[PDB]
């Protein structure tokens, strides 16, 4: 991912 | 009624159908305001309950401190219509609230959750005002006093890991954390997030091992298999840490440093195909996993009372 969950 | 379990709904919507349930099992399940947001949202828990102890043992159920994860708030309203549902038709639930309360915060984000729906479907953060900065909001999970501004967070307002000025500044944690605190007896504490469908228990802020690790890895396991069981998702499970990546003042870590014991963080569906962006219809079919393995961590707290 490339983001933060 | 008229609320649709298998799409997403606005916050009014949602607080409507738990005063819904509220009223409709009066005898199990109440709404409680246990804060409000930075723009002065309330926050509303629902706690089903059956036994009027005093001190009766807790679990508390997270969601939507991240707003764009829009499949964890609408997996947590689903689950409190499971939870009064079942009870007195299903073994399981119905002893599980025999032994514990349950509380559950479907939208710990209200601020972020409206700003989703209305001006940035990617938010993540709170919405609160960061003096010095244009920059809005902190990561509240990021905001809970356990190693605060350790790693993974970050100093700078306008990161989407800023953990805010000190530990509980951002009030709807606070608000959590003040309740956690003057109810007590809490045993429980999982935090429902998305996406990457991974079961994980402390710490996030440091590689160290908590003294439960063990026992939590085994329930993690069990609770990974049941939520396999239902339409073959398969999930990891580890520490934070190691499993998605290091994360300071998180709340998992909170509750297990203040001794609750079983800390865990679902990060829900998918892989990323979708990622936060899950279609509707995934909506019931993720829910309907995800209680089994709620369920089997809620039997494990059972049969340790
Ligand atoms: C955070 O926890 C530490 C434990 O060392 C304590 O000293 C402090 O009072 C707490 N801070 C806040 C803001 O709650
Ligand atoms: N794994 C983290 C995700 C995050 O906050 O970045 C959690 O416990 O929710
Ligand atoms: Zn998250």
């Amino acid at each position: 991912f490339n983001r933060p969950v | 009624n008229n609320f649709n379990y298998g799409a997403y709904h606005s916050l009014e919507a949602i607080y409507h159908e738990m005063d819904n349930i509220a009223a409709d099992f009066p005898d199990l399940a109440r709404r409680v305001k246990i804060g409000h947001s930075f723009e002065n949202r309330p926050m509303y828990v629902l706690k089903f309950s059956t036994g009027k102890g005093v001190r009766r043992p807790a679990v508390w159920l997270n969601a939507g401190i991240h707003s764009r994860e829009w499949i964890s708030q609408a997996t947590a309203i689903w689950t409190a219509r499971k939870i009064v549902s079942d009870y007195q038709r299903d073994p399981a639930i119905t002893s599980i609230l025999e032994k514990m309360d349950i509380f559950l915060l479907p939208v710990a984000n209200p601020d972020g959750y409206v700003y989703t729906q209305t001006q940035n479907r990617l938010w993540r953060k709170t919405r609160s005002r960061n003096p010095g900065s244009s920059c809005i909001g902190a990561d509240p999970n990021r905001n809970w006093n356990a190693s605060f501004a350790g790693k993974g967070a970050s100093d700078n307002p306008c990161s989407e890991v800023y953990h805010g000025p000190h530990a509980n500044s951002e009030v709807e944690v606070k608000s959590v954390v003040d309740f956690i605190q003057k109810h007590g007896n809490f045993k429980g504490f999982i935090d429902l997030h998305s996406y990457s469908q991974l079961l994980m228990y402390p710490y996030g802020y440091s590689v160290k091992k908590a003294p439960d690790a063990e026992e939590l890895d085994k329930v993690a396991r069990l609770a990974a298999k049941a939520l396999a069981s239902v339409s073959g998702t398969e999930y990891q499970v580890g520490p934070t840490c190691t499993t998605v990546y290091p994360a300071s003042g998180s709340s998992i870590d909170w509750a297990y440093d203040n001794g609750i014991k079983f800390a865990f963080t679902f990060e829900l569906r998918d892989t990323g195909t979708y990622g936060f962006l899950l279609p509707a219809n995934q909506i019931i079919p993720t829910a309907e996993e995800t209680w089994l393995g709620l369920k089997t961590i809620m039997e494990h707290v059972r049969d340790n009372l």
